[PDB]
């Protein structure tokens, strides 16, 4: 059958940043996979979070605190600032 | 090529010469093996053979550990 | 040094050191008083009546383990003086 | 205490030998070949005694000699006890003659703790002493039944009868078959220290009987047996001393062992100072 | 006589040449015979990919060249240029593996 | 049968290994260490891949188990999927 | 009844639906609220701007249009946070860093 | 509020093994964390095992592959009779 | 009927249903089949029990019949294999052994 | 409440000579100490920082042992002796 | 008077073969409360979690002591200095 993966999104974002620039196939994979291992970082820490205060859901303040959590210094600064904005903007519309 | 055979009954197939000595063929039993040469007696015709002697002074043979 | 682990025979191979030509080399003297330790049939009455090294009394399985045991104590240190002191007043504790 | 023997035919006939026994030896069986094993009266096998991780989870009595082994090293001793004092086709001799009839009503604790007092088999099992642990047990006919001996067991295990009296081996191959196939767990090629030995009748009484080069070979294999002992029970520190100052007194010691170095060098190990040096 | 270079020259050019590259330095049917040979013990008649054994053999070297870091490493605080046995031992009971 | 193929990581593919890490110099005994140490990290890794292959009832071993059993190694590892 | 896509709402380009349906099918909890998944989208979109900035100035350093491996391993490991993120992570045909021990120059 | 332990279950094993040998608290609460710690684990790996082969169940099957992956050696071959033995009885009961 | 618990049932110290409740609320997987619990249980109380069996072989040794942590680190720290499984883990009170 | 300042020097010379001597050292320099206050800094620094993320995300003001536990367990240092 | 290293060795028999903590109480507390000032204003610690931090210190810094000493012998010494120390933590890859 299909196999999904995140292969345009990145595409875009590369475009977004250097217009004149390709990608190689296993560049692509190697992007992929990158992104699947942090997405899986940060939801089982989230999961992990949650449990240890006996709650139900996963919320924006999990997330927020698990980027705390993962990201060292400047890189956790910056995504905690993307993050606010970006649902800022969501609610906001 | 020599036969040789344990008391659990393996069979060890050793590429020899007929001026190799007793210790030569023990030492290749040490390699493919890993037992010393010090702990293996050979036993050739229902004869045990002694050390220093070749294989002409004397195939399947059988092995035995000390 | 025969007797400190920090000996170079510690990493000699003494079998091969020690052999029927090792034994040749010797005076007879030597070769008669060296003999004396050795068991009763390793020394062959030969014809002019002085005991001889027999064809398979050094290259033995009993001798080969003797020798490597033998490097291997000396590595452990059991050869120094102050463990024979050890061991000597241990024997004085047994008798 | 009692030390380890080796489990070399020769050193257990030289045991049998001291304790008195006559008429009676130990040969050395190198394979499971029926033809290997004829008329016997015992076997003694030896495989190991390290598997004591997991633990934790009739009149025969009072017939067999079965002696449980209260002192360590000696598995050996324990199971030259059960093949002779259970079998009545050898001279036993005066010494094992009055262990018997001393110790025959005795529990089997009793019969270790008498067995361990006892100073002629001591003087005996510690004359070959040496100035993963392995374990000797025994096969014996007794009243036309095998009984497996162990000085670790509570009694003598029945493994059935005996096809005869006289002729037992091939039942007795088929439990050693067994017991190599539980050690090596399946493919017999993991463990090979297995050993197994025969107490026959001697070679060299039933040849006369019935040949001249045989006995020719069994007092060579005697002969053999007492190198061996002599050679076990010799010290060659001060032999082995007088030899390497001699060597080094004349002079070709240094260049001989310069020669045979054994460990390649220049590769971090410290190689050492030369002899009589410091 | 013809053009002999120091010892330690090329040591560098290999270094700089295999520094600025980045291709399998372990011929393929080699390692594939080792790799079914050691699986032969577990299983037997076991079917590999090929990406299986290409990411085994990416894996390997990984893990060989780090470990050959640390253990150069070691060398050089030994107050030598020339790495022995010694020197990996001691990096591998440091790191854990032993 | 194939049988004592760890021969076939010769001296030259080690010295290049060696090269890449930045050693410059290289004793005679290091060959036989290394193989040893190669030959560890591949059975744990084959050992772990094995039995997730086994697991799923199937006799071929995918790209998806090495990658997973290097995973739990702790040496995760991208461009396999 | 026109389909607005919510990555559309919060102008990224990820798929925040995807997101949402890995996080429900992914068993990390009983229920998921509606403001993560935004969350997440945001921070991998901003996670891999970044990889693809310092990847494609490698790139270019070597003259190439293309952003191949190499230029991937070089970003990353040249980077003190990126690789210390990553450190125990190994990329497929990446290389090493060019970096030689001061003593084993010549002398 | 009841706060759930295992020192029970852990004293009745001990008086197994050792009849006449008693245990303080902190080992006590030592024992409770290992426990726990082990069972996460398990756990856990048992969980992502069913999860890679598309799977929403998990069974026995899990567990012994969960405990081959984690317990090395003779503990792995120990542990896998004992559970073939207790589930081999259990079933039939 | 009377009430049997299930632990009896397969011979176990361990509770198996505590074993179950916890699987199904911890959000390990969608469904916990029925013979999951009893096989965790069981290598539980083979863990625990080579572990305290040590302890208490080491407790023994020092001439003390009550187990304290110093005990329970030198019986890990001496058995190769529970020493790999236990690597990362720091134990309170261990103390180091004595080399 | 007083500031805390230059509590690095209160981990003491001989504190540091005891912890070394249980490790088995013989022999001690003499910059080692000012090593070791660094190296125990940025350790403390590094597990003091996770638990009080760990404290601020439950909305509480008093840092519990099982903030620690969890952090030394993300960080791969399980401890035993304390509960989970 | 005892040679040089003979109150080193009692000493390492005697710490070897106790459980106790090493360091005192109050300077560690003192440490700790500083460190955690800076992340957040006004923190309160129950003692249980001050004890389970000093336990780990003490166990890191006591492994990182023997990686040390391990390092020190190979470099053919018996004195630690802070090079052994950086090469320890650059090994473990903790920097």
């Amino acid at each position: 059958t299909r196999k999904e993966s995140y292969a345009i999104y990145v595409y875009k974002v590369l475009k977004q940043v250097h217009p004149d620039t390709g990608i190689s196939s296993k560049a692509m994979s190697i992007m992929n996979s990158f992104v699947n291992d942090v997405f899986e970082r940060i939801a089982g820490e989230a999961s992990r979070l949650a449990h240890y205060n006996k709650r139900s859901t996963i919320t924006s303040r999990e997330i927020q605190t698990a980027v705390r959590l993962l990201l060292p210094g400047e890189l956790a600064k910056h995504a905690v600032s993307e993050g606010t904005k970006a649902v800022t903007k969501y609610t906001s519309a | 090529q020599i036969f040789v055979k344990t008391l659990t009954g393996k069979t060890i197939t050793l590429e020899v010469e007929p001026s190799d000595t007793i210790e030569n063929v023990k030492a290749k039993i040490q390699d493919k093996e890993g037992i010393p040469p010090d702990q293996q007696r050979l036993i050739f015709a229902g004869k045990q053979l002694e050390d220093g002697r070749t294989l002409s002074d004397y195939s399947t043979l059988h092995l035995v550990l000390r | 040094d025969f007797e400190t682990p920090g000996s170079i025979l510690v990493n000699t191979n003494l079998r091969a050191l020690i052999n029927s030509r090792t034994f040749h080399a010797l005076p007879s003297h030597f070769q008669q008083q060296l003999l004396f330790l050795l068991p009763e049939v390793d020394r062959q009455v030969g014809t002019d009546g002085l005991l001889r090294l027999s064809s398979s009394a050094l290259n033995n399985e009993f001798f080969t383990h003797a020798a490597q045991s033998w490097r291997e104590r000396l590595a452990d240190g059991e050869f120094t003086h102050e463990m024979q002191v050890r061991i000597r007043q241990e024997m004085e504790k047994e008798k | 205490g009692w030390l380890e023997l080796e489990s070399d035919p020769g050193l257990f006939t030289l045991l049998v030998e001291d304790f008195g026994v006559k008429g009676v030896q130990v040969e050395e069986i190198y394979d499971l070949q029926s033809k290997c094993q004829g008329p016997v009266y015992g076997f003694i096998f030896l495989f190991k005694w390290i598997e004591e991780r997991r633990s934790r989870r009739d009149d025969i009595v009072n017939n067999m000699f079965f002696a449980h082994q209260l002192i360590p090293n000696s598995c050996a001793t324990h199971a030259l006890l059960s093949v002779l004092l259970n079998c009545s086709s050898v001279d036993l001799g005066p010494t094992l003659s009055r262990m018997k009839d001393f110790t025959k009503g005795f529990s089997p604790e009793s019969k270790g703790y008498a067995i361990g007092n006892a100073p002629e088999l001591a003087k005996a099992h510690n004359s070959h002493a040496r100035p993963e642990a392995f374990h000797f047990v025994s096969y014996v006919p007794i009243t036309g039944r095998l009984f497996e001996l162990d000085g670790l067991k509570v009694y003598p295990i029945d493994h059935g009868p005996w096809g005869e009296d006289e002729e037992w081996t091939d039942k007795a191959r088929r439990v050693i078959m067994e017991r190599i196939g539980l050690a090596t767990a399946g493919e017999p090629y993991h463990d090979i220290r297995f050993n197994l030995m025969a107490v026959v009748p001697d070679r060299r009484i039933k040849y006369e009987a019935r040949y001249e080069a045989c006995l020719k070979e069994e007092v060579e294999k005697r002969k053999k047996f007492k190198i061996d002992d002599q050679r076990r029970t010799h010290n060659y520190d001060e032999f082995i001393c007088t030899f390497i100052s001699m060597l080094a007194q004349e002079g070709m010691l240094a260049n001989l062992v310069e020669q045979n170095i054994s460990v390649r060098r220049r590769q971090g190990v410290s190689i050492g100072r030369l002899h009589k040096q410091r | 006589k013809p053009h002999r270079y120091r010892p330690g020259t090329v040591a560098l050019r290999e270094i700089r040449r295999y520094q600025k590259s980045t291709e399998l330095l372990i011929r393929k049917l080699p390692f594939q015979r080792l790799v079914r040979e050691i699986a032969q013990d577990f299983k037997t008649d076991l079917r590999f990919q090929s990406s299986a054994v290409m990411a085994l053999q990416e894996a390997s070297e990984a893990y060989l060249v780090a470990l050959f870091e640390d253990t150069n490493l070691c060398a050089i605080h030994a107050k030598r240029v020339t790495i022995m046995p010694k020197d990996i031992q001691l990096a591998r009971r440091i790191r854990g593996e032993r | 049968v194939l049988r004592d193929n760890i021969q076939g990581i010769t001296k030259p593919a080690i010295r290049r290994l060696a090269r890449r890490g930045g050693v410059k110099r290289i004793s005679g005994l290091i060959y036989e260490e290394t193989r040893g140490v190669l030959k560890v990290f591949l059975e744990n890794v084959i050992r772990d891949a094995v039995t997730y292959t086994e697991h799923a009832k199937r006799k071929t071993v995918t790209a998806m188990d090495v990658v997973y059993a290097l995973k739990r190694q702790g040496r995760t590892l991208y461009g396999f999927g | 009844a026109k389909a607005k896509t919510r990555s559309s709402r919060a102008g990224l380009q990820f798929p925040v639906g995807r997101v949402h349906r890995l996080l429900r099918k992914g068993n990390y909890a009983e229920r998921v609220g509606a403001g993560a998944p935004v969350y997440l989208a945001a921070v991998l979109e901003y996670l891999t701007a970044e990889i693809l900035e310092l990847a494609g100035n490698a790139a270019r350093d070597n003259k190439k249009t293309r952003i191949i491996p190499r230029h991937l391993q070089l970003a990353v490991r040249n980077d003190e946070e990126l690789n210390k993120l990553l450190g125990r992570v190994t990329i497929a045909q990446g290389g090493v860093l060019p970096n030689i021990q001061s003593v084993l120059l010549p002398k």
